[PDB]
C-alpha cells in the first residue's frame, strides 16, 4: 500500500519511509493529517513536496507549513501528483494562498472545478515569439533611458527601503488599469500590511474584478515562499494559454524565493556554495524564469522587483538574474538621499528597446547625449570631491552645469508619493520628455536654478516653480 | 539482446547513484528506463555517479540503468548547416531529424607540437578597431572580456555575418541564455543571411547543468569535422563563465570538496582542455583550422577574478569592453591599452601592416599622455600634436552597429588619418569626412580598390596622394 | 612477477590494489595495456605513478595521460622503478614528452640506451659551487639594474601579457647561439603554438642541433605538466654530472608546476592550505628547486618564467618561489599599458650580482642614482595628479623632467619583437648603456623630446630619431 512513515525531522524538512516498489515520484505531494490521540499530542494537517529520493525505500521532503508537533511515525498519505491550484475565471478577483486555497473569506472552490499541476516543463523554443513594442509607462527616465518592452520581463533592482515597492504600485496605477487584460499579482516574502493596503486599493478603484492574487509572505515557512511564485504563474499560465490573452505578472520579491531554496538547501544534504547559497541556484532560477515568456497564443509582460542584499550587486542571487531580463532599471541609495526620488541609476539601466529603428532617431540621440554627459559628470566628481569645481576648465564647468539640471529633471513626481508629500503626482508623455531633454542640452534653460528641476513633470512646470521662487 | 544492467539508488538535482554496471566505462553513455542518456562520470569501489541529460523527474529509484558501449559522442556532418541543436545533437528548430551518419568523441586530444602550422592568414571581423590593433588570424583563439551590455555579443553576430562570401563554416554556442533570446540571434543571423553557413548550439537556462557543461565540447567537437577536412572553422563561445558556474555545481552535487570562490581544482583544465582544440594545422595533415572566441563577462570590471585570470592566462589575446568607453560615445568601446592579439602583424593584409604596425602603441601612449598634462597647460608643441593626431585617430576607430567595412577601404581610411591629411580637419567632422571618402572611392578610386583586393601590398604613395588630395578639395568643412 | 586491479576511478586519480607484501614503492611507474575484448571497450596504454600508500594492500596513483576508457578490474603491472627517460647525445636535436617518447616523428630511441630514474636527492652542501660572474645578456635595463649571474638562478616574474615569454625568447636568441654548451627547453604547461613557433624558429637558426626540447602543455592532464619540469631537470643533470658542460636551462612556466601540483590534492585526500594550495606547497617546490644548482663537476644557470596570478605578487606560490632565485626581474603592467617594453619594473628587480666589487664602482653609483631618482619621481606623481605640474618646485620640475627621460630610455626593441614593431631589434653593450644612463643623469638631453627615446637602444639612435621630427 501506498502509506508512509515518518522517519527524521529537521526544520521544514521531513523524511519519509515508504514500501518497496511504490516511493512517490520527485515534486509530488504528501498529506498528513492527524489526530491527538492524547493531550500529549495535537493535530496535524500538513502538506509535503517530494525532493529527493535518498535510498532504502527513504524520500526527503520539504514541508510547506510549521513542522511543530510532528511525531515520528506518523502516517503519510501520497497524492499521486504535484500540487494543484485552481485555475480560469473561477480565481478573478479572489486571493490564495501557496496551496491554493482562497483566504479572502469569500467561500471554498468547488471541488470539481479545474485545476493545473504546479510544475511544468517550459515552452519550447518554436513556440516563442520576439517581437519588439514600446510600452510607455509615463515616467520620465524609463521612457527616455530605457523603455519597457510589451511582452517582455523587466526587472528592477534596489536595496532595502529605496522606492521598489513605490515604483511598483506606480507602475500598476499607470498601467494596469488601462491594461485590458488578466493582471496577476504574486507577493513573495512581502509585507503582509503591504498585501492588506495593495487588497484594498484594487478593491476600492475596481480593478479587482479582473485580478488574481497569491501571497506567500515574510511570516511563512520556506516551502511556501519558494512556491507561491509558481502557483502564481501557472495561474497566470492558463490565461496565456487557452485563452490568448495580455497577462500583467507582478512578482513582489524574486529574490525572496531564491533566499528560502538558500535555507532548505542545508538541510537537504548539499554542500554550500561561494557565498553560502545553493549549488543549484542557477537552475532553479532558470527553470522558474523560463516559463515567464511571450509565446504564439498569447503574450506574458512581467515586472518583477528584485532585492539586492546589503546593497552589493555581485551578489550571486542579483547577478545570476541580469540575464533573464530585457529592461532593467537599477535604484542607488545615494541617488535617494540626495532626493532624486525616482532614484533609477540613469547609467546602470539598460533595455534593448533603446534602439534607432525602435524609438526613433532623435529619441535615440537625446538619449546618447544625455548619457554621455552624465558620463562625463561622472568622471569629474572625483575632482570636484577634493578641490571643488574652481579648477575645472570652461569646457568641464559647463558639462558640470547641465549635468545637475539634467539630472534634477530626471527626478518625477509620483501619484503613490502623494500620501508621503502633499504634491499631486503627473503622467509625462515621451514626446514631451525628449523634447524637454532636448532643449535641457540645446541649453535654453541654463539661467534657470537648479533647485526649480525637481519632483516636475513637463518643462513648463520649471518654468512656472522657477518664476514662483525668485526670478 | 543481453546489456549490462544497475539498478539506480539515489536520484536528486540532476544526480544519480548505481549499484552494478561492473564493466561500465569511465565516461561511458548509459540509458535509463523511460530513455533518458546519461554519463558515467566517477567509478567508485562499490556505486557509479551518474550524470542525467536530460529531464530527471520521471527518474526514480530501483530502476535500472542500461550500457550503451560508447563514449560521450555527437553527431557530426554537413547536415547540421542552418540547424540549431541540443548539446546532444537533436534539432530544436522543429525542421525535421538531422541526416547525420558519422559522429564523434566528445574528449579527443588536441593536436600536438608537430602537427600545427604558425598563424600566417588574416580573418576579416568587418571592424576597424578589431582590424587594426588587434588582428585575428586564422587558428588563433581570441578572448572577448568585459562587463554586461558592453557589446560582446554584437562583436561576434558582426564577425560571424562578415564571413558571408569569405569561405569558412561559423559555430555559435550559445551557454545560460534565455532561448527568447537565441531566438532573436537566429532571426537576426537570418536576416543577414549568415544561416546558410552557420550552425548554432543552445543550452538555456532551464536545462540541467550537465547540458551547459557539454555544450562547449560539443561545438568543438563538431568543429573538428570540418577542421580535420581541409575546412575552416569559427567557433564562439558566448559565455564560458556559465559553463563554470554549471561545472562547479555539478561538482558540488557529486560531493567533490570545493576550492575558491567553491570552485573544483580542475576549473583550468576544463577550459585549457577545451580551448587547446583549436589549432592551425600543417600541410601535412589537411592544412584546415579552427579559431575561437570565448566570451568572459566580469563583474564591475574587476579583471583580478579567478575565472577571467584563468582565460585569460590561456587565450592568445584580449579584447576589453568597458561601459565607460561605452557611455562616452566611443562603440566599439575596446580599450587599446589593455587589449593585445600575440599573433598581430602575421594575421594582417600587408597594406594593413603598413598603415597600422604602430597604432597600437601610439593609442597606449596617447591615453598614458591624455591623463599626464590635463592638469597643466599643454605647453609643448609636440605634446599639443600628439593629443591632437590622437583624437583623430579615436574618432576615426569609432563605428555603427551592422555596418561591415571592406578591408580594402579600411586601408585607405587608416592611411589617409595617419599620414597626416586629417590634421587640418576637424575632429566633429572626421566620421562625415570618411563617410564621404568612401563614396569617393566607390565613385572614382575603383583601381586602388581593385589593385589593393588583388596584390594585398599599398599601390604607389604618388596616385593615392593625388586621390586623397582630390576629395580633400571636394569636402567641405562643417 | 605480481599484479594490481583498479577498483576506482576518479577523474586523474586510479586507486590499484595488490596483493599482500607486493606493494609498489611510492614514485614507481605502473602500466596498463588493455586490449579491448570486444566492441563495448576501447584499447588502452596508460602510465601511473605511486603517490600514496592507502593500506589494505591499495595504493592511490595519479595518470600521465586522460583516464577515459578505464574500467575497474583492468590488470595493472608494476616496473619496480620510477619513470625512465634516456639520457646523452640521443637527447641532442630531439623533442620528447613526459615520459621521455620522442615526439619530433625521426625514430624511436633504442632500447639498450642508457635511462636514468626522474627523482633523485638534491646536491650536497659540500659540492656547491658559490664563485659569481656576470652574464652579459645585451639587454639594457637587466644589464644596469639587475645583472645575470653565470651558474645562477633567474626568474622573471609578471602577470599575464607582460613579456615573460617574448623576454625568454630574446634571452634565447641572444645567449644560447653563442653559449657553447648544452642547452635544455621545459615547455611547462604553455601554448602548443608557443612551442611550435619556439621548435620552428630554433630548426631554422641551427640551434636545434646543440639543445633537447621536453614539452608537456595546457591540454596534457596534471602528472605531465608536474613531471615534465623534472625530465627536463634530469636530462640538463645527465649533461652537468657525467661530462662537466655549461648547461642552459630554460623553463617556459614553473607556476604551472605549482598549480598541477594544487589540482590533484583535494582527490589526493589533503585538507586545503591558505589560498586553496596543496600543504605540501613549500616543500614540493623546494625539493625541485633544490636540484637546480651548480656544482664543482659542472654548472647549470636556469632561466625560469613564473607567473603571478591576478598581479598579486603576495600570492603563496610567487611568495615562495622567491626564496629560491639569485637574479630577480619583475614585471608590471602598469608599464606596458603605457607602452613601455619590456616593462622590467627598475626598482622591484634585484640581483646578487650588483656589488662594487662584482660591478664596478661607476656602474654600481649610476645604478643607484637612477633608482633614486625613480623613486623620487614615484611619489610626485600622486600629488601631480591632482594639483599640477605648476605647484612643484625647481628642484621636483627637473626631477620629473630627468625622470620621464630615463623611464622612456630603459625601453628597447628585440629582435624577436619584430612581428610587433615592424623595426628591428638591437643589441645594446653595458658599457654602452651605462655611459648612455650616465649622460641622461648629467643632463646632456634635456632640450631632446621625450618621445624619442622610445623603444631605440642606444643614445645614438635618440639623437638621431630625434632628427625625423626635426629637432
Ligand atoms: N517616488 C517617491 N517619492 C517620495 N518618497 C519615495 C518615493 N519612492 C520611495 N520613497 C520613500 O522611500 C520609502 C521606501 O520605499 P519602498 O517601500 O518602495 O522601498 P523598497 O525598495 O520596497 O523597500 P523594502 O526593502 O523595505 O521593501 C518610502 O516610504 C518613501 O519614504
Ligand atoms: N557599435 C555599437 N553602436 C551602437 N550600439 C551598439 C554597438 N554595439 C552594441 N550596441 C548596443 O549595445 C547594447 C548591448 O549590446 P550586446 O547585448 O551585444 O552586449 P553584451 O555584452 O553581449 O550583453 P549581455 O550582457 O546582455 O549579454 C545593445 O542594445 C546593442 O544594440
Ligand atoms: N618587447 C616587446 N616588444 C613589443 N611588444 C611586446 C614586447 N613584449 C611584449 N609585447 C607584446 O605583449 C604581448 C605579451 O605576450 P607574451 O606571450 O610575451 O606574454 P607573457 O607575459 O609571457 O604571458 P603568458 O605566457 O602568461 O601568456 C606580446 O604578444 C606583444 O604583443
Ligand atoms: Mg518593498
Ligand atoms: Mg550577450
Ligand atoms: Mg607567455
Amino acid at each position: 500500500m501506498t502509506r508512509g512513515r515518518v522517519i527524521q525531522v529537521m526544520g521544514p524538512v521531513v523524511d519519509v519511509k515508504f514500501e518497496n516498489g511504490h516511493l512517490p515520484a520527485i515534486y509530488n505531494a504528501l498529506k498528513i493529517q492527524h489526530k491527538a490521540r492524547n493531550e500529549n499530542e495535537v493535530d496535524i494537517d500538513l502538506t509535503l513536496e517530494v525532493a529527493l529520493h535518498l535510498g532504502d525505500d527513504t524520500v526527503r521532503t520539504i514541508a510547506m507549513a510549521s513542522t511543530d508537533g510532528l511525531i515520528r511515525g506518523m502516517e503519510v498519505i501520497d497524492t499521486g501528483a504535484p500540487i494543484s491550484v485552481p485555475v480560469g475565471e473561477v480565481t478573478l478577483g479572489r486571493v490564495f494562498n501557496v496551496l491554493g486555497e482562497p483566504i479572502d473569506l469569500e467561500g471554498d472552490i468547488p471541488a470539481d472545478a479545474r485545476r493545473d499541476p504546479i510544475h511544468r516543463p517550459a515552452p519550447k523554443f518554436e513556440e516563442l515569439a520576439t517581437e519588439v513594442e514600446i510600452l510607455e509607462t509615463g515616467i520620465k527616465v524609463v521612457d527616455l533611458l530605457a523603455p519597457y518592452i510589451k511582452g517582455g520581463k523587466i526587472g528592477l533592482f534596489g536595496g532595502a527601503g529605496v522606492g521598489k515597492t513605490v515604483l511598483i504600485q506606480e507602475l500598476i496605477h499607470n498601467i494596469a488599469q488601462e491594461h485590458g487584460g488578466i493582471s496577476v499579482f504574486a507577493g513573495v516574502g512581502e509585507r503582509t500590511r503591504e498585501g492588506n493596503d495593495l487588497y484594498h486599493e484594487m478593491k476600492d478603484s475596481g480593478v479587482i474584478s479582473k485580478t488574481a492574487m497569491v501571497f506567500g509572505q515574510m511570516n511563512e515557512p520556506p516551502g511556501a515562499r519558494m512556491r507561491v511564485a509558481l502557483t502564481g504563474l501557472t495561474m497566470a499560465e492558463y490565461f496565456r494559454d487557452e485563452q490568448g490573452q495580455d497577462v500583467l505578472l507582478f512578482i513582489d520579491n524574486i529574490f525572496r524565493f531564491t533566499q528560502a531554496g538558500s535555507e532548505v538547501s542545508a538541510l537537504l544534504g548539499r554542500m554550500p556554495s561561494a557565498v553560502g547559497y545553493q549549488p543549484t541556484l542557477a537552475t532553479e532560477m532558470g527553470q522558474l524564469q523560463e516559463r515567464i515568456t511571450s509565446t504564439a497564443k498569447g503574450s506574458i509582460t512581467s515586472i518583477q522587483a528584485i532585492y539586492v542584499p546589503a546593497d552589493d550587486y555581485t551578489d550571486p542571487a542579483p547577478a545570476t538574474t541580469f540575464s533573464h531580463l530585457d529592461a532593467t532599471t537599477n535604484l542607488e541609495r545615494k541617488l535617494a538621499e540626495m532626493g532624486i526620488y525616482p532614484a533609477v541609476d540613469p547609467l546602470a539601466s539598460t533595455s534593448r528597446a533603446l534602439a534607432p529603428e525602435i524609438v526613433g532617431e532623435e529619441h535615440y540621440q537625446v538619449a546618447r547625449k544625455v548619457q554621455q554627459t552624465l558620463q562625463r559628470y561622472k568622471e569629474l566628481q572625483d575632482i570636484i570631491a577634493i578641490l571643488g569645481m574652481d579648477e575645472l576648465s570652461d569646457e568641464d564647468k559647463l558639462v558640470v552645469h547641465r549635468a545637475r539640471r539634467i539630472q534634477f529633471f530626471l527626478s518625477q513626481n509620483f501619484h503613490v508619493a502623494e500620501q508621503f508629500t502633499g504634491q499631486p503626482g503627473s503622467y509625462v508623455p515621451v514626446k514631451e520628455t525628449v523634447r524637454g531633454f532636448k532643449e535641457i542640452l540645446e541649453g535654453k534653460y541654463d539661467h534657470l536654478p537648479e533647485d526649480a528641476f525637481r519632483l516636475v513633470g513637463r518643462i513648463e512646470e520649471v518654468v512656472e516653480k522657477a518664476k514662483a521662487m525668485g526670478v | 539482446q543481453v546489456s549490462d544492467v544497475g539498478t539506480v539508488i539515489q536520484v536528486g538535482d540532476g544526480i544519480a547513484r548505481a549499484h552494478g554496471l561492473d564493466n561500465v566505462m569511465s565516461g561511458e553513455l548509459v540509458e535509463f528506463a523511460n530513455g533518458v542518456m546519461g554519463m558515467a562520470l566517477n567509478l567508485e569501489e562499490n556505486n557509479v555517479g551518474i550524470v542525467i541529460l536530460g529531464p530527471y523527474t520521471g527518474i526514480k529509484e530501483g530502476d535500472e540503468v542500461r550500457r550503451t558501449g560508447r563514449i560521450m559522442e555527437v553527431p557530426v556532418g554537413e547536415a547540421l548547416i542552418g540547424r540549431v541543436v541540443n548539446p546532444l545533437g537533436q534539432p530544436v528548430d522543429g525542421l525535421g531529424p538531422v541526416e547525420t551518419t558519422e559522429t564523434r568523441p566528445i574528449e579527443s586530444p588536441a593536436p600536438g607540437v608537430m602537427d600545427r602550422r604558425s598563424v600566417h592568414e588574416p580573418l576579416q571581423t568587418g571592424i576597424k578597431a578589431i582590424d587594426a590593433l588587434v588582428p585575428i588570424g586564422r587558428g588563433q583563439r581570441e578572448l572577448i572580456i568585459g562587463d554586461r551590455q558592453t557589446g560582446k555579443t554584437s562583436v561576434a553576430i558582426d564577425t560571424i555575418i562578415n564571413q558571408k562570401d569569405q569561405n569558412m563554416i561559423s559555430i555559435y554556442v550559445a551557454i545560460g541564455q534565455k532561448e527568447s533570446t537565441v531566438r532573436t540571434v537566429v532571426e537576426t543571423l537570418r536576416k543577414h543571411g549568415a544561416l546558410d553557413y552557420t550552425i548554432v548550439v543552445t543550452a538555456s537556462a532551464s536545462q540541467p547543468a550537465p547540458l551547459l557543461f557539454l555544450a562547449p565540447y560539443a561545438g568543438v567537437a563538431m568543429g573538428e569535422y570540418f577542421m580535420y577536412k581541409g575546412k575552416h572553422v569559427l567557433v564562439v563561445y558566448d559565455d564560458l563563465s556559465k559553463q563554470a558556474a554549471a561545472y562547479r555545481e555539478l561538482s558540488l552535487l557529486l560531493r567533490r570538496p570545493p576550492g575558491r570562490e567553491a570552485y573544483p581544482g580542475d576549473i583550468f583544465y576544463l577550459h585549457s582542455r577545451l580551448l587547446e582544440r583549436a589549432a592551425k594545422l600543417s600541410d601535412a595533415k589537411g592544412g584546415g583550422s579552427l579559431t575561437a572566441l570565448p566570451f568572459v563577462e566580469t563583474q564591475a570590471g574587476d579583471i583580478s577574478a579567478y575565472i577571467p585570470t584563468n582565460v585569460i592566462s590561456i587565450t592568445d589575446g584580449q579584447i576589453f569592453l568597458q561601459s565607460d568607453l561605452f557611455f562616452s560615445g566611443v562603440r566599439p568601446a575596446i580599450n587599446a591599452g589593455l587589449s593585445v592579439s600575440r599573433v598581430g602583424g602575421a594575421a594582417q593584409i600587408k597594406a594593413m601592416k603598413k598603415v597600422a604596425g604602430t597604432l597600437r602603441l601610439d593609442l597606449a601612449a596617447y591615453r598614458e599622455l591624455e591623463a599626464f598634462a590635463q592638469f597643466g597647460s599643454d605647453l609643448d608643441k609636440a605634446t599639443q600634436a600628439k593629443l591632437a593626431r590622437g583624437a583623430r585617430t579615436v574618432e576615426v576607430l569609432k563605428q555603427d552597429l551592422h555596418q561591415p567595412i571592406p578591408v580594402e577601404k579600411q586601408v585607405l581610411i587608416i592611411y589617409a588619418l595617419t599620414r597626416g591629411f586629417l590634421d587640418d580637419i576637424p575632429v566633429e567632422d572626421v566620421r562625415r569626412f570618411e563617410k564621404e571618402f568612401y563614396l569617393f572611392l566607390d565613385q572614382n578610386g575603383q583601381h586602388l580598390l581593385e589593385h589593393i583586393r588583388t596584390t594585398k601590398d599599398l599601390p604607389n604613395e604618388d596616385d593615392l596622394n593625388k586621390a586623397i588630395e582630390a576629395f580633400k578639395k571636394t569636402f567641405v568643412v562643417s
